[PDB]
RNA sequence: UAGCGCCGGCCAACUCCGUGCCAGCAGCCGCGGUAAUACGGAGGGCGCGAGCGUUACCCGGAUUCACUGGGCGUAAAGGGCGUGUAGGCGGCCUGGGGCGUCCCAUGUGAAAGACCACGGCUCAACCGUGGGGGAGCGUGGGAUACGCUCAGGCUAGACG
RNA sequence: CCUGGUCCACCCGUGACGCUGAGGCGCGAAAGCGUGGGGAGCAAACCGGAUUAGAUACCCGGGUAGUCCACGCCCUAAACGAUGCGCGCUAGGUCUCUGGGUCUCCUGGGGGCCGAAGCUAACGCGUUAAGCGCGCCGCCUGGGGAGUACGGCCGCAAGG
């Protein structure tokens, strides 16, 4: 799929706190915030979404990972819509660097669920039992998405590149591809799959997202 | 006071490539450019083109690059890896024909200027001459 | 496969109220004798344990050496803030030239012929370091051709 | 004083089979047949990484007691295969090779290298028709190295020659039993050593 | 005929006994106050061999006087500041000269030595014979980018 | 009132007239030296008071030189950014003094903080470089002994 000329939601986002790099994708200055020249967005979602067909056809798997407040409840949405992992609560330093050691925390919930279903519930101490309840209680939380996480990902969708550094860090080293919705204050030459846009706005992270799915899907066969 | 041109030349070159630049301008000189004309010729660098700047004559030197890099820190292999005026003034260094150095097991190339053309270590052998060897780079 | 090479370990100390609690490090060079060297430093509280882990270092990040026929396709001399050290590619017979620590990483690349020598601060570690980056630097005639195209 | 003194004491200190008798250095008991710990009370000892240049010395060790030479020809000759152009390292063993008591070894006439030094300097070996005390000579190519018309009926020679019915001649060589004679070809290549030894490590020792 | 040094680290070579911060070793770090691979003997071991050690001295390691190839915020190191003398160094285009500078030819650069090769004395040390190389300077011829110089022109440095 | 530096704008005028800078000459905090003037406050030394094991101090009360002025000498310093001068080159953000502009923004010079590349032993530095570079001066080359000794130069002396 592509997308229209809808400029009436993304063409810049962050005041004056940019990164020179970025100019690159800047059209001008309007009331003091910068607005990023779509007719150049075009040139790289063309680009970028022909990734993700590659990849999604080829059998792929995309982590999407988006910390921010915003993205929260957008960044569940999609992923669960591909088959795709994703990080919504919070990104632990290592989920892929450290993945290993992290995917012990995830069979730790595999293990829990087993004993909240089974007999040996409420026959043993209560006392270990709160304290066997809170640990699903935050399992149930960060890892949410990670847990469709067999093996490390072929490439990552994040949201905030600049917020997320630490989860693109560790991508950059283990040379798994970067896909970000980055804009005015990222670094974009270190993103792999640039879209530049607006994104505190759920307007914008939800578009570039949905239509992203979409692409997903529609190249599977679905 | 611009005490030394090329080697403010060379720098400016090298002061560029290293923040990645597709080009930079620098004051034009009946020597200089054929300096320059080498540094195509050889492949460092695209190419330059005479530019009016504000009434002056520069040089655009049009910069080269390697591919993006893998893994972090994607800063491509740098085309002009090394550079620097060998003969300074108030300290000229002259060469013989059979001194002509070879340069990184003959991978970089010496620019001198024989009395025959401004020329790289491989010409100059070739004709038979030397003389003032004006820099390095590989 | 594989030859691990220890290139040195040392205790080092921590300060601890009571005692001197102490911790032991290990330099391990690794490599096959084609042309791929590893290089770790690993720290353990037990010395068998240290080297243990330096082998890991090593092993997951080698260093393609380009080899002409033994030797090294051109000089490089490489700082590393402190360190300096000066590779020069000799020919057939005259044998590797270094020392404890320049030798070792050269030897597992499988150089056999070459000139060292160190420069500065001759700090085993970033010695040891600088002689990778230098490694890392060196490229073919092949490698310059392909770099410098249109 | 060139050396002369306990054998079997090296083929130990090595590690590795060294021929310096001959017969015997063939029968359950070179020593390193049943005995390979070296000598000295702490033979059966545990031994502790070798140094680089430990290493680099028994390495050179080896090379020297093979052919039994006194580190002040040893390294005259190294100096002087660093002069020749070639590898300066075959070029070594070329000029090794190239001693008259060492032909003689390779030739036959001697059941050991040592032995061989001792036919030599009691003159029961020709060259090119004239006698030769001196094992420092070095044999040229294309030389006719034999035995004294005198020591022929020797019951040394002779006994050994009677083996040499069976053996092949290094093929840098030729010989005629028949005529007790044999010449030197060609400078042997290191291809055509069979040294248990490592040059480069011999040559990197005298870089120090 | 076989000897001499060494066996804590550097540095190849480890045990017993004597001893007990003594006697002594020791290039440097250090060793020795009753468990000494560091003192003294011994067995044993390593190294070298009519030699081995020692002291002295030269170069080296020492890019630790740094031409090659160093430095100066706090490690030793910016002059208390300015003024300007001698000196060093100096922008763009054009031409002449061609001093520096580069190329060529030529004379010189004795011999011995070093180097390569062939040979001589049973080898080698030693020696002979032949070949090749060279920086520097003389003379002649040439080149003119770059430095120098003279000339003419510019305005981006400076100054008004 | 007399006088030096400097910045901006216009781009008008000269036409490379430039940078550095041994020795030299000038400037050079505080204290201190000569002659004279002056002397409120403060205050070495000195006079007493208290504190203390003691107090030739820290605290309290006095107090002379001095500290203020003129002319002259002295010339040192954590005289510090502990970072020589001059030119070019290499992301920005922000605060501030100051000049021009079409002045919610551009543009010049200066002072601060944060910070890219890069540098750095690290701390840190970072278009006010400790970055990439060229010119020129100054200086360092283990600690103590010593900024001493000797010698010379300077000064009235203290001394430098
Ligand atoms: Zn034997």
């Amino acid at each position: 799929v592509k997308e229209l000329l809808e400029a009436g939601v993304h063409f810049g986002h962050e005041r004056k706190r940019w990164n020179p790099k970025f100019a690159r994708y800047i059209y001008a200055e309007r009331n003091g915030i910068h607005i990023i020249d779509l007719q150049k967005t075009m040139e790289e979602l063309e680009r970028t979404f022909r990734f993700i067909e590659d990849l999604a056809m080829r059998g792929g798997t995309i982590l999407f990972v988006g910390t921010k407040k915003q993205a929260q409840d957008i960044v569940r949405m999609e992923a669960e819509r591909a088959g795709m992992p994703y990080v919504n609560q919070r990104w632990l330093g290592g989920m892929l660097t450290n993945f290993k050691t992290i995917s012990q925390r995830v069979h730790r919930l595999e293990e829990l669920e087993a004993l909240f279903a089974s007999p040996e519930i409420e026959e043993r101490p209560k006392k270990e039992q709160v304290r066997l309840k809170h640990e699903l209680e935050r399992l149930q939380k960060y890892l949410s998405g990670f847990r469709l996480l067999k093996r490390l990902p072929d490439a990552i969708f994040v949201v905030d590149p600049t917020k997320e550094a630490i989860a693109v860090r560790e991508a950059r080293k283990l040379f798994i591809p970067v896909i970000a919705l980055a804009d005015t204050d990222s670094d974009p030459d270190l993103v792999d799959y640039i879209i530049p846009g607006n994104d505190d706005a759920i307007r914008s992270i939800q578009l570039i997202l949905s239509r992203a799915v979409d692409l997903i899907i529609q190249a599977r066969g679905g | 006071m611009l005490t030394d041109p090329i080697a403010d030349m060379l720098t400016r070159i090298r002061n560029a490539t290293r923040v990645y630049k597709e080009s930079t301008d620098v004051p034009a000189s009946r020597f200089k450019e054929e300096i320059l004309r080498i540094l195509a010729r050889e492949g460092f660098i695209k190419g330059y083109e005479r530019v009016d700047v504000d009434g002056k004559p520069y040089l655009r030197v049009y910069l080269k690059y390697g591919p993006r890099r893998q893994g972090p820190d994607p800063r491509p292999e740098q085309v002009i890896h090394h550079i620097r005026r060998i003969s300074k003034p108030g300290r000229r260094v002259y060469v013989g024909v059979k001194e002509i150095p070879r340069v990184r097991r003959g991978l970089g190339i010496a620019i001198l200027s024989t009395s025959k053309g401004v020329l790289t270590d491989r010409e100059a052998r070739k004709l038979g001459v030397g003389g003032e060897l004006i820099c390095e780079v590989w | 496969d594989f030859e691990e090479k220890m290139i040195l370990i040392r205790r080092t100390a921590r300060m601890q109220a009571g005692g001197r609690r102490f911790r032991f490090g290990a330099l391990v060079v690794v490599g096959d004798r084609q042309g791929r060297v590893g290089l770790g430093f690993g720290k353990a509280p037990e010395v068998p344990l240290a080297v243990q882990k330096a082998g890991y270092y090593a092993r997951r990040n080698m260093v393609e050496v380009p080899l002409q026929n033994g030797t090294i396709p051109h000089e490089i001399e490489v700082e590393f803030g402190a360190s300096k050290i000066v590779l020069k590619p000799a020919a057939p017979g005259t044998g590797v030239i270094a020392g404890a620590v320049p030798r070792a990483i050269l030897e597992l690349a499988g150089v056999t012929d070459i000139l060292t020598k160190e420069l500065g601060s001759r700090n085993p570690i970033n010695i040891a370091y600088a002689t990778m980056e230098a490694l890392r630097q060196l490229r073919t005639k092949a490698d310059v051709e392909r770099l410098r195209k249109g | 004083g060139r050396y002369i003194g306990p054998v079997c004491r090296l083929c130990r200190r090595e590690g590795v089979k060294l021929y310096l008798k001959g017969e015997r250095c063939y029968s359950p008991k070179c020593a390193m047949e049943r005995r390979p710990y070296p000598p000295g009370q702490h033979g059966q000892k545990r031994a502790r990484r070798p140094s680089d240049y430990a290493v680099r010395l028994r390495e050179k060790q080896k090379l020297r007691r093979i052919y039994g030479i006194s580190e002040r020809q040893f390294r005259n000759l190294f100096e002087e295969a660093s002069k020749k152009k070639g590898v300066t390292g075959s070029v070594f063993l070329g000029l090794l090779e190239s001693r008259l008591d060492n032909v003689v070894y390779r030739l036959g006439f001697a059941v050991s290298r040592r032995q061989a030094r001792q036919l030599v300097r009691h003159g029961h070996i020709t060259v090119n028709g004239r006698r030769v005390d001196l094992p420092s000579y070095r044999v040229r190519p294309g030389d006719e190295i034999a035995v004294a018309e005198k020591s022929r009926n020797l019951e040394l020679i002779r006994q050994n020659l009677e083996a040499m019915k069976g053996r092949k001649v290094g093929p840098w060589l030729s010989l005629d039993v028949e005529g007790m004679k044999g010449k030197f070809l060609r400078l042997p290549d290191r291809e055509d050593l069979a040294l248990p030894v490592n040059e480069q490590l011999v040559i990197e020792f005298y870089s120090r």
